[PDB]
């Protein structure tokens, strides 16, 4: 089997970049390599094939290179469509092996998140469920905290967390945040608070909520 | 035109086998080959094996033993056949036209979740703001998906016509259950005044949730 | 509009260089692998190697590592490859032809190569009438014997160009290091003596144009 | 190495037939085989890459089959045109074989040469040399036999026979029949004649001329 190696795994750059991926063989494959592109949780795209052949209404700005059992896929002058992961694979012989992947990150300027504090809804109280939501939406970098005080007490249990790709249009991430008690737990508290500490601000965006007022 | 479908079972009991058939339309088998790649839940692109135009077949190394292929070229199908799962092979499946030594055209690819948990429809809430919210400009609303299984789960906003400003957020797993959230902001202008639903289907239990993001009047 | 242009031959001496080119035309010369073909007089083809305009990528067929070097140039769309210490087995036509890494759609004309430590000599023509011992019937075939020529190759043309009225060219032979080759025209009766055949030979390579008007006897 | 062989060097096919010319190669090269055409006196053309993927501008009568070690480029409907040489190459891996090439042969009625037999030029040989000429043209097929007798002496020294191509035009061939001699030894003899010996005639076509009757 020829194994492919991939490297580096992930990168960060910014619009206007050239951007260098590489795969290595263990052994010739004649050319006999291609690129893809995958967005998430979609179908993976035909890049290059042939080793510098691109697909059709592939833009020019991809640049593939090799032979033997060194080959390159260059990205000159990065878009924002961009992000993704890139793989590569050998169509010499069988077994057929893709590169472990490469995550393209676009970098941008700094923002802050929007953050929504949402109150259990009556239909989940019934159920004896308490699922308070905070949504910390459009951030640039992607790393966020987020605490959660229950009458000014910290909790850390019960929260889920979870996290957007980055966005086609302004590169942005976006998470949610989701805390859940049982009702009995909750109506036996009055303020609920989502607090982000981003590294946009030396003071966290709090957003509270009062549990008997609209 | 050119189109791979691939159908499979959603989910498995460890131990058992699957059957997993891609449904290939707009040319024939006959003059192209068709590979089977799998991607397990944040990891690459793994091959699995192929079928030549002229039936021959090749398998993964390490996979040869539990796998088999083949195809019905009248048919337009070709199956993949993997004895004695684990949890490991939890991954989403593809199909994929190899035209000339590319993978041109790829399936949309189907989820296969090897567990002996079972399906549970999501339990669908809606996330109305306060009264505090109407002084803004636009207005943040959402979607709980709570507790449902296997995964996956699709939520639209206003039958797909509300696609701006959405977020989806992807399903986490707490105990055998999974949960997700979806916010769309939409301008105040809109809301209330008019209707905002949130559409959430759940394949695997034929369940289809519309929920009208009312405002909490309290 | 994709043209790959060669030069026509190239003449060089045993344990010599050359450095053979193509121009391309109609296309992005930077996104299309070039290849390179040899061919030995009326036998198979031989690939040598290919170069990838744009990044300098080459593969090479190990026989030809020592001798033949790929090389481009971005800023005139030429494709070069050089051939080093020709030996007389070096003589063939050598093509250029542009692709994708494993097939070439386009091929230039060739350019043929000469190596020899022959010297570049002018062709004796001799005419071919029928000789004394007659018998004309309607038809009569008349010749030209174009002989001790060097390097390749001669034109014969049979009169004013008009001439083509069967007209039959024969390949050249090497004999003794140099060239011998011979072309007849047959012609109705009619026409030849009562009217003027003179076959036209010309050698490029010495700037030669001989003419010779055919008489009986 | 993949050596790809065409084990028929010729080919006969009437205009209107359909002809197939098989290329083999020495283990599974899957599809990766090309097919060129040559017409005489100029470069190889494609008309087939990836086994059977006809090529921009390549008429229909030529199709091309196979997978594994057998390729078939078939000819439909063979036009005189045609004519010419054809090879297969593979791409699997570098470097790149080549087949032996299969030269296409158009089928014609049989035709037996109309020989001439031509003195040495007066002009020749005020230089010293004697070259007695001999074209035995158009005829079919192209196995045709030729030798010069001096004097009842089989002379075959000094001997060059060139071939002509099958014509285009009449699917014939013609040749040229040279018997070399220095001065001396043209002058030292009367009787020459060439004789030619093809399956239209089981009389050997004999061209004679005496030095002396002039």
């Amino acid at each position: 089997d020829i194994q492919m190696t991939q490297s580096p795994a992930s990168l960060s750059a910014s619009v206007g970049e050239t951007v260098t991926i590489t795969c290595r063989a263990s052994g010739n494959i004649h050319n006999y390599l291609a690129w893809y592109q995958q967005k998430q949780g979609k179908s993976p795209q035909l890049l290059v094939y042939y080793t510098t052949t691109l697909a059709d209404g592939v833009p020019s700005r991809f640049s593939g290179s090799g032979s033997g059992t060194q080959y390159s896929l260059k990205i000159n002058s990065l878009q924002p469509e961009d992000f993704g992961s890139y793989y590569c694979q050998h169509f010499w012989s069988t077994p057929r092996t893709f590169g472990g992947g490469t995550k393209l990150e676009l970098k941008r300027a700094d923002a802050a998140p929007t953050v929504s504090i949402f109150p259990p809804s009556s239909e989940q109280l019934t159920s004896g469920g308490a699922s308070v939501v905070c949504f910390l939406n459009n951030f640039y970098p992607k790393d966020i905290n987020v605490k959660w005080k229950i009458d000014g007490s910290e909790r850390q249990n019960g929260v889920l967390d979870s996290w957007t790709d980055q966005d086609s249009k302004d590169s942005t991430y976006s998470m949610s945040s989701t805390l859940t008690l049982t009702k009995d737990e909750y109506e036996r508290h009055n303020s609920y608070t989502c607090e982000a500490t981003h590294k946009t601000s030396t003071s966290p965006i709090v957003k509270s909520f009062n549990r008997n007022e609209c | 035109q050119v189109q791979l479908k691939e159908s499979g079972p959603g989910l498995v009991a460890p131990s058992q086998s699957l059957s997993i058939t891609c449904t290939v339309s707009g040319f024939s088998l006959t003059g192209y080959g068709v590979n089977w790649v799998r991607q397990p839940p944040g990891k690459g692109l793994e091959w699995l094996g192929m079928i030549w135009g002229d039936g021959n077949t090749d398998y993964n190394s390490a996979l040869k033993s539990r796998l088999s292929i083949s195809k019905d070229n009248s048919k337009s199908q070709v199956f993949l056949k993997m004895n004695s799962l684990h949890t490991d092979d939890t991954a989403r499946y593809y199909c994929a036209r190899e035209r000339d030594y590319r993978l041109d055209y790829w399936g949309q690819g189907t989820t296969l979740t090897v567990s002996s948990a079972s399906t549970t429809p999501p339990s669908v809430f809606p996330l109305a703001p306060g009264s505090a919210a109407q002084t803004n400009s636009m207005v943040t609303l959402g979607c709980l998906v709570k507790g449902y299984f296997p995964e996956p789960v699709t939520v639209t906003w206003n039958s797909g016509s509300l696609s701006s400003g959405v977020h989806t957020f992807p399903a986490v797993l707490q105990s055998d259950l999974y949960t997700l959230s979806s916010s769309v902001t939409v301008p105040s202008s809109p809301r209330p005044s008019e209707t905002v639903t949130c559409n959430v289907a759940h394949p695997a239990s034929s369940t289809k949730v519309d929920k009208k993001i009312v405002p909490r009047d309290c | 509009q994709v043209q790959l242009q060669q030069p026509g031959s190239e003449l060089v001496r045993p344990g010599a260089s050359v450095k053979l080119s193509c121009k391309a035309s109609g296309y992005t010369f930077t996104n299309y692998w070039m290849h390179w073909v040899k061919q030995r007089p009326g036998q198979g083809l031989e690939w040598i190697g290919n170069i990838y305009p744009g990044s300098g990528d080459s593969n090479y067929d190990e026989k030809f590592k020592s001798k033949a070097t790929l090389t481009v140039d971005t800023s005139s769309s030429t494709a070069y490859m050089q051939l080093s210490g020709l030996t007389s087995e070096d003589s063939a036509v050598y093509y250029c032809a542009r692709g994708l890494a494993f097939y070439f759609d386009h091929w230039g004309q060739g350019t043929t190569l000469t190596v020899s430590s022959a010297l570049t000599t002018p062709p004796s023509v001799y005419p071919l009438a029928p000789g004394c011992g007659d018998t004309t019937g309607s038809s009569v075939t008349l010749g030209c014997l174009v002989k001790g020529y060097f390097p390749e190759p001669v034109t014969v043309t049979w009169n004013s160009g008009s001439l083509s009225s069967s007209v039959h060219t024969f390949p050249a032979l090497l004999q003794s290091g140099l060239y011998t080759m011979s072309s007849s025209v047959t012609v109705p009766s009619s026409t030849w003596p009562s009217e003027t055949v003179t076959c036209s030979v010309a050698h490029p390579a010495s700037s030669t144009t001989v003419d010779k008007k055919l008489e009986p006897s």
